[PDB]
């Protein structure tokens, strides 16, 4: 219908955007005693202060932690653990896609031939200094070998406790396997 | 009313409260409506995560 | 309208060698006035001296270079650092990174000829 | 001894710029400090000094409040700032 | 297809507040002023009147 | 001659919601030169994404703010959808859309309530800190992590949501407006913080396109551009809301802004959770998004496919583009290079709280040190952000 | 004078106790409004933190800058201690059951909130660096702009009573209290002492000052306890002030009818019955004001200079230079200005 | 009566049960055909208005970019500021990118946008380690920080800036 | 809830060697039936009043003194 030069009918401005006018102290509908008043004794504020007491009758949001722990999910990412079969053998194969994939390259990998003729490694390294506790490496692995833990609470004194080895990851996995396996029956068929 | 708000309490899913507290509160509250903001315990992230039924019958969509 | 800091210079490109000769020579000249300062303001341990043979090394570093354009980047290089060193943003650290020398000298074996750095695998 | 005086000694022994208001408000304090300390003989003598030194203080405190208020339509206190928005209007030469 | 995937109702959710609730509250403000000053000449006489007692218990004295 | 007097803010500030080195220049009381130092955070991002895969690069755009990650990452997201030109499904869309929205709050209250305690309200931080913390473990439940999640990835999603999610997330929807009005109560109608907020920080509708403000520093002055609705992106331009407007351009207006977007956010998740079309939460494409195990298990394709994702990743045609979005603080965006690899040429991250301080001069000259709190706390400024 | 021992060592404890749990009162009152809770931990429910604050803050190295004073930055929270403690002497908690008893009890306590500036003023000059000597002068223009308010209360309301005696001036308050006739000035002293105290929303310099690398309270050791006995003193002393002059002191219910049917007989028990009713009806009162600088630190946002010098010099000066004429034309109307006594 | 004790338990109320999901299989790029040929357009109007300066011009899936040289940098931008059809009023980055394979290796590159009219462009130019360019800060202040970062990213010298 | 009368409650329903014992140990008093023990030792309860809000239902009562 409308031939536009240089504009459009999108911005065209909207039909009221054009303010109607600030009010004066004429055109106030509200006395001046009245808000002679709500300046003199400090209305607003007062409600502010009460809408505060309130909360001081309610009940607190606080939990003791050590004694009482926060919500915790099976997708949760804490700390790392190496798994085994129910045979008692280990997952891990050294398909090496946990190093591949990892952001931080964190991990640290060597294999060789096992004595038995199998693939099998003989270093696996994680330094939790440069892990950012993204999941990739739980996903990755096609046989659910290495996972991470909900555990929170492995803080330390020193720097070198934090370069875990194979060891140290294959015990964690011997000892949290329980709490894996819940988290991994309610997580793996989403994942 | 509008399309949004305003809305009770009995459907807010909230803790409050039970009796002559419940009759005290809506006397000294500013807006009776307004909650607590405690979570109901039966209800709220019940079952657990880790617990849900429906885990088993889920398939990749 | 964002206004500029204390001592920037507009970067402007010469176009002749004659004219970026004075702006050198004046950049040269607002270092050793402001040499004392640069002695003040960061916690220094050696001569005011010191800091103007090390400022006239730096200027005898690109003393043969005749390609206008990379003198004119150098210069306005120099002048960024001019304005990082006299308003104090610099901190010790990166001012004394220009001052090698005055720390303690480092170890005894400096190798200089053949056989030091070949018993020490670095030939 | 008294419990006032055994108290009383117990404790203690067991390059810039400024803008003007920030010292007016100093120097008018002096004046309006020793308004309020001189009224304090009429609050402890108002009885004797029935509706006499009661106009008196009156004529005291009007002629103190003339000189606050030069103080107030002067804005003596309030700040100025320098670095104004501007307000002129744009307009172009054909 | 579809098995065990978190859905909604088929009724919906019933609504939410998601507009102001701030209601205004409290009489009128000259109402508040009308305390006031009663309260205040409530006590000017209180004390007026305790002014002229202490006066005449003084005159005993 | 006014010879000025130089101060530091400090590098080691309390109020800040991060590290800024801020030298100013005062006659008095009153600022006339402000110079903000920053890089005293920068991580050096955009050289390491260089390095890294399209999938691996992810990580990095969540740290780039210390709230806000969901809608971060979703701008990465889009911009490689965009050159492997496929698309998302709609479950993924309305989660994406959800999600954002739910980060959308998430960034307004740690903004706003951080205003607040910058100007000395410390009680509505603690009012909202407890909603932010029960909004989290929605995240944790669909993630698992707190903060830094990685959910969104480009295709979609990771893995689609826990059963009795949208339960708990309409429960926390109906209980939140009431504690976003009992924030009102304290701050809006109050007078303090209209003499804090009023006429400061003020900027006109000229200048904030000038200075390439955007968000609602942009939208307090006058000017309805909201990307949603003007370049809808997940599902935006299927859900209904509204894009609230100031005058005036001061601190007050943009309060106002933030609080209507909370209301507004609440208005679309309640809507989303109302729809949420079954289906699949990424794309059916198994040479871009990993596949399901139980396929990895017993398909060979299906293994190749997740071998070579997650060695090599996949593979991104040659192109370039500059994709944005509304992100709470204002225009966020990537501009994404591609030469055939798996691995990016370039990706500059455009940061709104970059221009929002460089315009932090022009905005307080003539103000006073409180003003200046004020100004920053308008702007919310996520350091990590402003450093990239 | 044993027992005048015994009455001082009596009052020191319990001042000093009070301002210790005092600290702990304000961070669980503020705790319970912010939906928190604690210190809880720290003793049985907490009633051990503000000592083990202090026992840190002792066992803490006492470090002084290279280029500051030693002494000024030493003596200056010493004698801010002292000067806020002797300010308690007039302070009575029983008709004459006070340790001064002075006859210009009122005139003391004025005397001792103008000493009370020195500390602030001081403090900037332990800090030879520039920018500090200015934020100690916004706020000691605060002090000394809002004490002009806080006496022409004083002065308001002895128009009423003619004596300087705070025991007087609550004897007086039998028939009633002053808040009554004089309720907008229950806010303005609140206002004003809250102001005084440099406490929030009045809490410019220590913000102002604790983004900048200065011109705050830099000090470490022995000096910050004080300098937190000398606040939460303070406290307490500016809210008595409200108490015996406006809210009827250690007042309460007439008790003459209970001891009447009671005790028969004035002994050693009565005595202390009736102790401690006033006690505690001036405790009460101390706690609920308190309760009123937590509630107020809880809520409000904070000021700035300019709204704060032109609140009290243009807003509040005014409406007391105008009472100053009303109340006593209130009493010349009625023939009841009063006496000395 | 009602209360939150007797609240509606929605956790047992029936939810949606959907058998086969349709989702029918679309290329993305079919939706941007007609404002792929209205920027084409816009593009030549551009070209045959300024031939002095603009070399060529690329499209791709929304995105309009504009190639120049370092003289006409200053020139378009005044074009694209103050024409009525190209409100390109604010400036959204400024971006820098090495390709050592060509002689001149940095490419930088203006980014714009129209709140007016809704629409985004591009700008590129090229540069040297040595050869500087022309500084927007004469119209957009907000070019100040962005030409300073890529300044200390690449090393491309913007002349004409008050504080590099 | 925060409030006295449930202490009090609970003080009658564990006896007050509990009572000084969670006392010297959460700081709280919270009663509530037995789940089991672990191979530490480490008891563990649930609660299932009205007054304990969301995440404080289930808690712990450690064996020795140092805590962790
Ligand atoms: C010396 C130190 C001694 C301190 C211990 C005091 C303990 C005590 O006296 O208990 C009294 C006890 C306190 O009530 P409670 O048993 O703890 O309340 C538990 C209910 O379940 C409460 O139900 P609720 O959770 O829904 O809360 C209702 C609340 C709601 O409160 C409000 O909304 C009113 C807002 C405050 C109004 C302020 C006016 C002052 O009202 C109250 O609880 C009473 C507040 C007063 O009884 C009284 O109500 C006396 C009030 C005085
Ligand atoms: C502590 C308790 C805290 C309460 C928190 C709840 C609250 O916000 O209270 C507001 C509440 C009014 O809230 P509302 O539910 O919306 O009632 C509206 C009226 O019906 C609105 O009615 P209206 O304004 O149109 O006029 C009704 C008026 C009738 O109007 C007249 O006839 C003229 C009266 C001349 C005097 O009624 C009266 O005159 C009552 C005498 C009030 C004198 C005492 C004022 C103190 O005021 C109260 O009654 C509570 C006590 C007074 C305020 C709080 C405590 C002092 C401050
Ligand atoms: C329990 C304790 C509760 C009290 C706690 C209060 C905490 C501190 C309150 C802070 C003061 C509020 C404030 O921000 O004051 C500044 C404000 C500036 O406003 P202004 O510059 O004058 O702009 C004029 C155009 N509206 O101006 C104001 O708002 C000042 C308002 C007056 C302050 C209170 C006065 C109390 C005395 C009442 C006297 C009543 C007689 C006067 C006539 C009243 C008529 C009804
Ligand atoms: C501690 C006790 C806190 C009590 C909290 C209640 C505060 C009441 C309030 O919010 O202010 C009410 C105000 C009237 O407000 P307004 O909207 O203008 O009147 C029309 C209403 N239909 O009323 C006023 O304007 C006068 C202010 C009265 C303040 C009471 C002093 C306590
Ligand atoms: C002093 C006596 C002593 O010797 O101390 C004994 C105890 C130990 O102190 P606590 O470990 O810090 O408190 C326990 C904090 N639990 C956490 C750990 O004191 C107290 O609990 C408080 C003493 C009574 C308070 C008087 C008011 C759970
Ligand atoms: S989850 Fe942790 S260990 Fe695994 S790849 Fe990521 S950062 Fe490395
Ligand atoms: S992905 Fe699994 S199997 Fe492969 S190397 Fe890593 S831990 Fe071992």
């Amino acid at each position: 219908i409308n031939i536009y030069a240089g504009g459009s009918a999108a911005a065209a401005p909207p039909a009221g955007f054009r303010i109607h006018r600030p009010a004066t102290w004429e055109e106030s509908e509200e006395g001046a005693l009245s808000k002679a008043t709500k300046y003199f004794l400090l209305a607003e504020m007062f409600r502010g202060l009460y809408v505060v007491l309130e909360q001081f009758f309610r009940a607190p949001y606080t939990i003791y932690y050590p004694f009482e722990k926060g919500p915790v999910s099976p997708r949760f990412r804490g700390e790392h653990a190496l798994r085994r079969y129910p045979s008692g053998e280990e997952r891990c194969i050294a398909c090496k896609l946990c190093e591949a994939i990892c952001p931080a390259l964190a991990i640290t990998i060597d294999a060789e031939e096992r004595i038995d003729g199998s693939r099998r490694t003989t270093k696996y390294d994680i330094d939790m200094t440069k892990c950012i506790y993204c999941g990739y490496c739980q996903e990755s692995c096609p046989v659910d070998a290495i996972v991470e833990t909900p555990n929170v609470e492995y803080a330390t004194e020193t720097r070198e406790e934090l370069l875990y080895n194979k060891e140290k990851l294959l015990a964690n996995g011997d000892k949290w396997e329980l709490e894996l396996q819940y988290a991994l029956d309610a997580d793996a068929p989403y994942r | 009313m509008l399309p949004g708000g305003p809305v009770p309490v009995f459907k807010k899913y909230t803790v409050g409260s039970k009796g002559i507290w419940e009759k005290l509160r809506v006397l000294l509250a500013i807006a009776p409506n307004r909650s607590t903001g405690n979570p109901i315990v039966p209800l709220y992230r019940v079952p657990t995560p880790g617990s849900r039924p429906e885990a088993n019958v889920y398939q990749d969509p | 309208a964002i206004i500029a800091t204390a001592f920037a210079e507009t970067v402007k490109f010469s176009g002749s060698k004659q004219e970026l000769q004075k702006r050198t020579l004046a950049l040269y000249r607002q270092f050793l006035r402001g040499a004392p300062t640069f002695a003040d303001l960061y916690e220094v341990q050696f001569s005011i001296p010191t800091i103007r043979t090390k400022i006239r090394q730096e200027f005898e570093r690109h003393r043969f270079v005749d390609d206008l354009s990379i003198q004119n980047v150098l210069y306005a290089k120099g002048h960024m650092e001019y304005q990082e060193c006299i308003n104090f943003w610099k901190q010790q650290a990166q001012f004394l990174k220009y001052f090698p020398e005055e720390d303690d000298i480092q170890g005894r074996h400096q190798p200089s000829n053949f056989v030091d750095k070949f018993l020490k695998n670095r030939a | 001894m008294n419990t006032f005086i055994i108290f009383i000694i117990l404790i203690p022994i067991v390059r810039l710029a400024f803008n003007a208001a920030f010292i007016l408000v100093a120097i008018l304090f002096l004046p309006f400090d020793l308004e309020i300390s001189t009224l304090l003989p009429y609050v402890m003598s108002i009885y004797l000094v029935s509706n006499y030194g009661f106009t008196i203080v009156l004529l005291f405190l009007l002629i103190l409040i003339i000189g606050f208020v030069y103080e107030i339509n002067t804005n003596a206190l309030k700040i100025n700032k320098h670095n104004k928005p501007n307000t002129d209007s744009l307009i172009y030469k054909l | 297809p579809s098995v065990g995937q978190d859905l909604p109702p088929v009724g919906g959710y019933e609504p939410v507040q998601w507009r102001r609730n701030l209601p205004a509250r409290g009489f009128r403000p000259l109402v508040y002023l009308a305390a006031l000053c009663g309260i205040c000449g409530y006590g000017f006489y209180r004390a007026l009147g305790g002014i002229q007692e202490r006066r005449e218990l003084k005159r005993e004295k | 001659r006014i010879r000025a007097f130089t101060i530091n803010f400090g590098p080691q500030h309390p109020a800040a919601h991060g590290v800024l080195r801020l030298i100013l220049e005062l006659s008095g009381e009153e600022i006339i030169r402000s110079d903000p130092h920053v890089g005293l955070l920068h991580m050096g991002t955009e050289k390491l994404i260089e390095y890294k895969t399209y999938m691996q690069a992810l990580p990095y755009f969540d740290r780039l703010d210390y709230v806000s990650m969901m809608t971060n990452e979703q701008v990465f997201s889009l911009a490689v959808e965009k050159l492997l030109n496929v698309e998302v499904p709609l479950r993924g869309k309305y989660i994406r859309t959800m999600f954002g929205e739910i980060t959308r709050v998430l960034n307004h209250l740690m903004s706003v309530c951080s205003h607040a305690m910058d100007v000395g309200a410390l009680t509505p931080f603690l009012w909202g800190f407890e909603e932010r913390e029960k909004l989290m473990e929605f995240y944790e439940r669909v993630s698992g992590a707190r903060l830094h999640a990685a959910y969104v990835r480009p295709g979609g999603v990771s893995q689609d949501l826990p059963a009795g999610l949208l339960d708990d997330i309409y429960m926390w929807a109906t209980q939140f407006g009431d504690r976003l009005d009992e924030i009102e109560e304290l701050l809006t109608d109050n007078r303090i913080w209209k003499l804090r907020t009023v006429n400061i920080g003020t900027v006109t509708a000229q200048d904030a396109l000038n200075l390439g403000l955007s968000g609602p520093m942009l939208r307090g002055s006058g000017i309805p551009f909201d990307i949603r609705k003007n370049a809808p992106y997940d599902a935006y331009d299927k859900v209904d809301f509204d894009v609230p407007v100031g005058m005036n351009g001061d601190c007050y207006d943009r309060y106002l802004i933030r609080m209507a977007e909370f209301r507004q956010s609440l208005r679309i998740i309640e809507q989303c959770c109302n729809d949420m079309p079954a289906g699949a939460v990424k794309v059916e494409d198994f040479k871009i998004n990993s596949p399901p195990r139980n396929l990895m298990k017993e398909d060979m394709e299906a293994l190749i496919h997740h071998f070579l994702l997650y060695t090599k990743g996949y593979s991104v045609p040659p192109g370039e583009t500059y994709t944005a979005i509304e992100a709470p603080k204002g225009e966020m965006g990537v501009y994404v290079v591609s030469d055939g690899s798996e691995r990016p040429y370039k990706c500059k991250i455009r940061a709104p709280g970059f221009a929002h301080l460089g315009a932090f001069d022009h905005i307080a000259r003539g103000h006073f040190l409180p003003d200046a709190v004020a100004i920053i706390g308008t702007m919310d400024l996520v350091f990590g952000e402003v450093d990239r | 004078m044993i027992i005048n021992i015994v009455e001082i060592l009596i009052f020191l404890v319990c001042v000093l106790f009070s301002v210790a749990y005092l600290t702990v009162a304000e961070r669980k009152t503020l705790a319970y409004m912010q939906r928190r809770l604690g210190p809880n931990f720290v003793g049985y429910y907490g009633l051990l933190q503000a000592f083990a604050d202090a026992v840190k803050l002792l066992l803490k190295e006492i470090v002084l800058p290279k280029e500051s004073n030693y002494i000024i930055l030493v003596i200056s929270p010493l004698i801010t201690l002292i000067t806020a403690l002797i300010g308690w002497v007039v302070i009575p908690l029983g008709p004459g059951i006070t340790l001064g008893e002075l006859n210009l009890g009122i005139l003391f306590s004025l005397a001792i909130g103008s000493l009370g500036v020195f500390g602030s003023l001081l403090s900037g000059w332990s800090s030879n660096s520039k920018y500090s000597l200015l934020g100690s002068i916004r706020s000691t223009a605060q002090l000394i702009s809002y004490e002009l308010i806080l006496t022409s209360i004083f002065i308001i309301i002895i128009m009423f009573v003619s004596s300087l005696n705070i025991t007087t001036i609550i004897e007086t308050q039998r028939v009633v209290w002053y808040c009554i006739p004089l309720l907008p000035l229950l806010l303005i002293f609140f206002i004003a002492s809250v102001a005084e105290t440099a406490r929030p929303p009045f809490d410019l310099t220590e913000s102002e000052s604790e983004l900048v690398a200065g011109y705050f309270t830099e000090y470490s050791g022995s000096p910050f306890v004080f300098f937190f006995l000398a606040e939460y003193s303070n406290i307490i002393l500016i809210s008595a002030f409200n108490g015996y002059l406006l809210l009827g002191g250690y007042l309460s219910f007439n008790y003459s009818y209970l001891f009447n049917i009671l005790f028969n007989d004035y002994s050693y028990v009565s005595f202390l019955f009736e102790g401690l009713i006033n006690s505690s009806a001036y405790a009460i009162k101390l706690v609920f004001l308190m309760f009123s600088f937590i509630w107020v630190r809880a809520a409000f946002p904070r000021f700035t200079y300019d709204n704060l010098i032109n609140f009290c010099w243009i807003i509040l000066l005014p409406l007391l230079f105008g009472i100053f004429l009303i109340i006593p034309s209130t009493l010349y109307i009625f023939d009841s200005f009063p006496t000395l006594i | 009566a009602p209360s939150w004790e007797n609240i509606k338990d929605i956790r047992l109320d029936p939810k949606v049960h959907v058998d086969e999901v349709y989702e029918p299989i679309v290329n993305p790029a079919d939706r941007y055909l007609q404002h792929v040929s209205d920027l084409h357009q816009y593009a030549k109007y551009i070209m045959a208005a300024l031939p002095k300066y603009i070399q060529g011009f690329s499209v791709w899936k929304d995105e309009l970019t504009l190639h120049v040289a370092p003289s006409a940098v200053i020139p378009v931008t005044t074009f694209l500021r103050d024409n009525t059809s190209t409100q390109y009023k604010s400036i959204i980055d400024i971006t820098a990118v090495d390709y050592p394979s060509r002689e001149n290796r940095f490419e930088v590159v203006y980014n714009f946008l129209s709140v007016r009219h809704n629409s985004r462009i591009r700008l590129k130019t090229y540069a040297t380690e040595v050869t500087p360019v022309p500084s927007i800060t004469c119209l957009y202040e907000g070019a100040n920080w962005f030409e300073r970062e890529a300044y200390d990213m690449y090393g491309v010298f913007f002349e004409g800036h008050p504080d590099l | 809830s925060s409030s006295l009368y449930r202490v009090l409650r609970n003080a009658w329903e564990v006896g007050p060697r509990s009572y000084w014992k969670q006392l010297n140990s959460i700081g709280d008093t919270k009663s509530g039936r037995l789940v089991g023990t672990d191979i530490y030792g480490n008891k563990f309860y649930e609660t299932d009043h009205q007054d304990e809000i969301h995440l404080r239902t289930r808690y712990v009562e450690y064996k020795e003194k140092d805590y962790d």
